[PDB]
């Protein structure tokens, strides 16, 4: 993840509105519901079976929330993102067996969702600099599957 | 395939795009050049600058060949049946160029409808769009 | 879309491979799982050692599904029609999973077919498999 | 690249026999007939309408060959392989701009290649071990896009 200076500050000024809350979900519950593959790692999660039952789900809130604190928490660790992910990755890898193809589209649902909630300051140029972001995180926990 | 939930979904989300149905199309391939720039070696003849009226052109003919292909869903193989060979055949565009494209025409919808783009309808256009770019790497399979 | 050059490579390379169809059917398996473990995790109830009469059953079922399909391939969306929504619906596979399978079953044609995975009917069967592999995760779009 | 022992050993006696001359371009080839877009980077090589032009062609099996160089040296540097493949990484990338997407399919077909001239010696557990190996490689080109 190199990221221009002004990359940087887009990538910057834009994250820090995100409601870190209702983001999180927002994002994870989309997966599930555009790519329903995804939901046979989230079967305990209770009814997933409409759109509004999955975005109604508290646990999808509040994973997705977490989920948002591993970006927030890349966000800032670009340096390194593999070592920060290091954990993560094996968890995703070696335990849960995900599909590394997932988590780029994770990682591309939820730049739809910033795209959904800023609309027009969600310009372009911010999006290649998010883009350079969810492909950098996408990498990090596909790490250990060498 | 496309349940008549999704085509439904598609033809109401597109509907609200309208007459901004060709600004978009240009404002989708900016996004895909500046996040995936590997695709832009498909347009050396191309003035791929912020202002550039030819990617302004192709983004009216881009979003022309949706609307023909919303407008005749139930039958989307015939319709873009030409565009087919000449990105098939004649271009020869990577596949994949297709699923990035499909990314930040939703990224670009989505910025722009915040009333409709609901995970329901998310979800359709990425099946509609799916489906657009079955077609158009059939000349493949 | 298959060309009739296509289908009929496809209908050659089959029929060469015959009774032992079934078997092919349960190496390209072992293949997949030792290759690609995260595709495991769907197979729990399967004892994926080896020697497995599972795995051994399972690739006869795979092996009858295919030529269910070549044998019906000018319209394969209406005879796998039912094995889509089990592996769409029911079983939700991750689409990329069968890019994978799609793989390993050439690997396991090309190492037991040399005279006949020309790089012509190699291509035939990749589209093949393909078409195969859309069709069922054609419940997704 | 980790590689147990017993999957070096696998990796390692197979490959000392490939006709390091002919297999090269055997996949290279294969690649542009069965990936048809692939062709766009080799315009220059010539007719690549049929496949047996394709196969014929003098420019290509020239081509597989140098590409199989690669491999081979990776195959005996996997300790570091973005290293080794530092220089062909930028290449590909910031220069042809080759989709990474096509260094799995390469070395995919590569594994058939090899699956087409040791037939029944190319096991499953051997054809895993290669797998291990064509990601490797594939990852290391793919390097230069962060
Ligand atoms: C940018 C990518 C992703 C990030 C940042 C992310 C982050 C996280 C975090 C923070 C945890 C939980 C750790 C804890 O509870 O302490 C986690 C767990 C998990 N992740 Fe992800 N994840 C990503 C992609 C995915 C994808 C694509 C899937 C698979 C479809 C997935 C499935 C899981 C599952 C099921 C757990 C659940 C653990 C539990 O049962 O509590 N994640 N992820
Ligand atoms: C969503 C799918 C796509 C649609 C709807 C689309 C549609 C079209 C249309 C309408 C034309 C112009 C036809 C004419 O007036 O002669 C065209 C040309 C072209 N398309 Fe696309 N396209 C798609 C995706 C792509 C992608 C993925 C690329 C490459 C990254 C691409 C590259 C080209 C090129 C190079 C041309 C010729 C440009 C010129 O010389 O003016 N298209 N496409
Ligand atoms: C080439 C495409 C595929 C074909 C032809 C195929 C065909 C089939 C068939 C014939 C059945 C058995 C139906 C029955 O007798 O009830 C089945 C079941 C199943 N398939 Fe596949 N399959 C394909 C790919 C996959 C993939 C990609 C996976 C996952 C990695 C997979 C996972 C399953 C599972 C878990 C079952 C149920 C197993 C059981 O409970 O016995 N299949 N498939
Ligand atoms: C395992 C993956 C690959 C390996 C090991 C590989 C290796 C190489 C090597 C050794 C060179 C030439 C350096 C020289 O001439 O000194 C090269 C050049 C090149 N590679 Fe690759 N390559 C790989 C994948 C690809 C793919 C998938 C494509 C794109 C479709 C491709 C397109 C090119 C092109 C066009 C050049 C031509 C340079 C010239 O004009 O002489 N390569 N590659």
């Amino acid at each position: 993840v190199h990221l221009t200076p002004e990359e940087k500050s887009a990538v910057t000024a834009l994250w820090g509105k995100v409601n870190v809350d209702e983001v999180g979900g927002e994002a994870l519950g989309r997966l599930l519901v555009v790519y329903p593959w995804t939901q046979r790692f989230f079967e305990s999660f209770g009814d997933l079976s409409t759109p509004d039952a999955v975005m109604g789900n508290p646990k999808v809130k509040a994973h997705g929330k977490k989920v948002l604190g591993a970006f927030s928490d890349g966000l800032a660790h670009l340096d390194n993102l593999k070592g920060t992910f290091a954990t993560l990755s094996e968890l995703h890898c070696d335990k849960l067996h995900v599909d590394p193809e997932n988590f780029r589209l994770l990682g591309n649902v939820l730049v739809c969702v910033l795209a959904h909630h800023f609309g027009k300051e969600f310009t372009p140029p911010v999006q290649a600099a998010y883009q350079k972001v969810v492909a950098g995180v996408a990498n990090a926990l596909a790490h250990k599957y060498h | 395939v496309l349940s008549p939930a999704d085509k439904t979904n598609v033809k109401a989300a597109w509907g609200k795009v309208g007459a901004h149905a060709g600004e978009y199309g240009a404002e989708a391939l900016e996004r895909m050049f500046l996040s995936f720039p590997t695709t832009k070696t498909y347009f050396p003849h191309f003035d791929l600058s912020h202002g550039s009226a030819q990617v302004k052109g192709h983004g009216k003919k881009v979003a022309d060949a949706l609307t023909n292909a919303v407008a005749h869903v139930d039958d989307m193989p015939n319709a873009l049946s030409a565009l087919s060979d000449l990105h098939a055949h004649k271009l020869r565009v990577d596949p994949v160029n297709f699923k990035l494209l499909s990314h930040c025409l939703l990224v670009t919808l989505a910025a722009h409808l915040p009333a409709e783009f609901t995970p329901a309808v998310h979800a359709s256009l990425d099946k509609f769009l799916a489906s657009v770019s079955t077609v158009l790497t059939s000349k493949y399979r």
